[PDB]
């Protein structure tokens, strides 16, 4: 029982962590354009959105590796919780 | 007069002077308020009472408690540090009931924590305790053992008398008479 | 069945409307803000924050409190022959 | 100033007698009174010698003297109802003594109280005092058993007592030692999860035989 | 004069008072107001009162109650929190109402926290009782033990007497003449 | 004169007051408003009432009630503490009811509070009920007891007069006469 | 004279006037508007009016009734709730009812809350009932029971006369002298 309550919990724990750091840059970025775009008026709204892509897709090549390792150290813990039975 | 130590506490200050005395030097305590207490001796009893603070280790250290280690002002909250805060609260309330027995001045009392895991899918081990405790000068220790065991034994859910030790010790002789003045 | 969903659903719903009224609030001194686009970088973040953290009551709800159990066939159910 | 008139308003609730020690001594019913009454000395009310005392204290530093010059003596109590003549009551059966023993012993007891003009010692049977004692609890219809030995009796009431009973029985035991002491009797109260109350049986081929009293006992799952 | 303690609440101070003054060592109790109180003997006693202090670990601490662990200010109660501070206040309840019995001084009770497992998918465990009391001078103790195992077997759901441990003490001497002033 | 207290409120005063008088200790009680009430007493005096002082744990603390613990300002309840709300007022006002019963000077009453299981899926255990209560002096104790547990076992749905404690006492001697002043 | 009691509602300072007169202390009331009555005795009387005071606990609390657990501000009600509001305000019509039978002078009634359990999923309970009442002197008490219950039985859908409790007094003497002012 213990078991399943502690492997249901961590798939969430991971999700937040994996998912973490991309939404913070994307946030970070909207609000640093939003901002600028009152500070001298121009009303574009692609601009956002041309950043954006550029900030997410430089901060998934940094993290490319840890993300292959935690995945794998969780399938191999949770298979062994699923079948190491006695 | 040389300085020893500076910035004490008060239960510090107390816990040196007890000690020095007891080896006849003659210690002076002096408060400078927001600075703390200063201990001060003569120059003939210097020389001793740096070795007696080394051999003590003086000042002491504050006393541990695991609940400190969880503060209960978290925003979030483990089963495990839950667990945790519990026992480390029941052990100090058996110490202080102890204390309140005929004749007992002080006492400690030790849990087994099984806490550092969920014993998971396991039937949970049962519980241990150890307890120390200083009696005043001529009790029956042999015959006050079996008392703290019958306690401490209802007080949880699956004990053994096997699981439970207790260490009993008597008080030291009183110091009473003062030191004598350096010469 | 609607009843129980969603009175066990609403503390979600709440946290994330206030985050919605808050950023509209907010973009009224900024009103070049996309409160919206941002909106949707958030709110996926939040749900899994607060619904980790209400998380394991749900072994117990359900388990007992909701399960059917053999003394209600009474009720549901009589003889008409 | 008298002593008397520090006690207090009431007057007949303590009692004032001189000592041959040239001491004043005041007679305390209870221990209340008692603290009530050493709170004046101790406070220093007073400027010559006193001392509070009763009933059971004397009792007590009596049998402490008696353990040493007389170990082997068998007695019941010391009634103080006139604190100018107490009464001894000693055994019948378990004492061999002399009358110019007992005469001896009078003596040396008046040494030891120097408030008492003399000691009246008076022979009592034990074969009374234990039937005093099963009367008692058959009035009260209290469960109970009783072993007897060369020296002493005892009664043992165990087992899942009502609330009545156990109200019942502890008054009768509070009084009956009041008149006899606790050198003789002994009266045991115990709770048990065990509705027979301290009764127990075997069953054989002939049916019900009834067990002989024992420590271990089977608890009830009814 | 020589200071022992300082910043002492009213009842931390009175305990010192009553210790000292059971070993005949006259004591003095100063109010500096938001300061607290101040403890001061006189010198040819400092010696004594140190040592004291130290054996008996004076000054005592607050006393400790297992609800100060799980506020009830937390944002959420895990079912766990509810059901300690629900045993918690048990406890005390029936504290309060020892002490009310006829002769009874002072008292403590404890009772076996099975929560440290939730319980949930097992077979809850049996109730555990401990309890200590003190008693006025001339009580029978053996026979008062009865009244009180009866008192408490009712008070929970599945209780036996072979579960409940009562531990009685007398009252010590009374100290009534005050201690004697240094020449 | 010595100041033993200070900041007390009215129903502490009163009770130390009654403590002391009982000892023979003539005490005085001041009212500074804002500040509470002081208690004082005279130097001959002063050890006794020290020591009769911690023999009793003056001054008292409030009474615990389990309500306290289960606010129903809370945002949620879960059907816990609702349940546990409902049993500690029934526990009050059956206390208010005996005390109108002809004789009865004070009780007490407890319950099960089988609360601490929300019972989910089981079913209900049996109630257990305990009560004590004083009486004036005089009066058939044996045959009052009865009363008493016709009254309380039709209260609940299920009860059994096996499970029912019921404890009584009598009052104490009158304390009548006042205390001698200090020459 | 020596101040007892401040800040006293009406309705306790007229009970506590009425024990004190009881007991020949002559005693006397004071208004203070915003602050309260105030009760005053002479000195001679001090001493009793304090033990007194004490062993009645006055002055007296005020009257507990289910309903207050349950406040109908709340936007959210349980069904436990409204049940519990509903069983709360059917005992207090009834004690309103019984006062009216000829010769009683008070009466308390208590009803069995099955609501402790919400009867889901499962079958109701049936009712107990159980009532207190005081009649004036020359009542003859054994036949008024049968009157009292035939009235009870009906109050409900299912209640059988084994399962009505019900407990009779009578009033006390009346006290009609004023007690004597101290010489
Ligand atoms: C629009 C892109 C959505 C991508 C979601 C998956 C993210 C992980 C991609 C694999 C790891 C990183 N990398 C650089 C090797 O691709
Ligand atoms: C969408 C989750 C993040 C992208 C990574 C998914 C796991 C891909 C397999 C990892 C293999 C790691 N490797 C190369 C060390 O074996």
């Amino acid at each position: 029982m213990d078991d399943l309550v502690f492997a249901g919990n961590k798939a969430l724990y991971l999700v937040l962590i994996l998912s973490g750091w991309p939404t913070i840059v994307a946030t970070i970025i909207g609000l640093l354009v939003g901002l600028f775009q009152t500070v001298t008026q121009l009303q574009e709204q692609t601009l956002p959105f041309g950043i954006k892509l550029l900030g997410v897709c430089l901060c998934l090549f940094l993290l490319s590796g840890w993300y292959g390792e935690v995945l794998l150290s969780y399938g191999r813990q949770v298979i062994f919780l699923a079948l190491a039975k006695g | 007069d040389k300085d020893l130590l500076k910035g004490l506490d008060q239960e510090q200050a107390n816990e040196v002077i007890a000690v020095l005395q007891m080896h006849n030097i003659e210690a002076n305590k002096i408060d400078s308020g927001k600075l703390g207490y200063s201990i001060t001796v003569a120059e003939p009893d210097f020389t001793a009472a740096v070795y007696w603070i080394k051999t003590y280790q003086l000042p002491p250290r504050p006393r541990v408690e695991i609940a400190q280690m969880f503060p209960a002002d978290s925003l979030v909250s483990s089963p495990r540090a839950e667990k945790a805060r519990l026992y480390s609260a029941i052990e100090q309330r058996l110490e202080q009931s102890l204390q309140t027995m005929e004749g007992v001045l002080s006492a400690r009392v030790h849990i087994s924590y099984d806490i550092d895991a969920g014993e998971n899918g396991r039937p949970p081990k049962p519980v241990h305790l150890s307890a120390l405790a200083v009696y005043e000068r001529g009790s029956p220790l042999a015959h006050q053992i079996s008392d703290i065991k019958r306690f401490l034994k209802n007080s949880f859910a699956d004990v053994d008398y096997d699981n439970i030790s207790v260490v009993l010790s008597e008080r030291s002789d009183a110091q009473l008479q003062a030191p004598g003045t350096p010469v | 069945v609607a009843q129980n969903a969603l009175v066990l659903a609403s503390p979600v719903v709440l946290v994330l409307l206030l985050s919605e009224v808050f950023l509209g609030l907010l973009s009224r001194f900024a009103p070049q803000m996309n409160a919206f686009a941002i909106s949707l970088t958030v709110k996926s973040g939040i749900a899994v924050l607060i619904m980790l953290l209400y998380f394991s009551p749900v072994l117990p709800d359900n388990v007992l409190r909701l399960s059917f159990q053999a003394t209600g066939l009474s009720s549901w159910f009589y003889e008409r022959g | 100033a008298e002593l008397d008139s520090l006690l207090g308003q009431e007057k007949e609730r303590f009692q004032v007698l001189p000592g041959r020690d040239k001491m004043l001594y005041v007679a305390a019913q209870n221990e209340r009174d008692t603290l009530w009454a050493r709170q004046v000395l101790a406070r220093g009310d007073y400027d010559k010698n006193a001392r509070v005392i009763n009933e059971n204290e004397e009792n007590k530093r009596i049998s402490i003297w008696l353990d040493t010059y007389y170990p082997q003596l068998a007695y019941y109590r010391i009634h103080f109802d006139e604190p100018r003549k107490p009464v001894f009551w000693l055994s019948r059966q378990r004492n061999t003594m002399s009358k110019k023993e007992l005469e001896v012993l009078s003596q040396k007891l008046r040494a030891l109280m120097p408030y008492a003009d003399s000691v009246n010692i008076t022979l009592m049977d034990d074969v009374t005092a234990a039937g005093q004692a099963e009367a008692g609890l058959k009035q009260q219809a209290l469960p109970y058993s009783r072993r007897n030995h060369k020296g002493g009796v005892t009664f043992v009431i165990q087992g899942a007592l009502d609330d009545v009973e156990i109200l019942r029985a502890r008054q009768f035991v509070d009084s009956y030692y009041r008149t006899w002491g606790g050198r003789y009797v002994q009266f045991a109260i115990e709770l048990k999860d065990d509705w027979l109350k301290g009764r127990s049986f075997q069953y054989g081929a002939e049916g019900y035989i009834k067990m002989s009293p024992g420590h271990w006992y089977f608890p009830s799952p009814l």
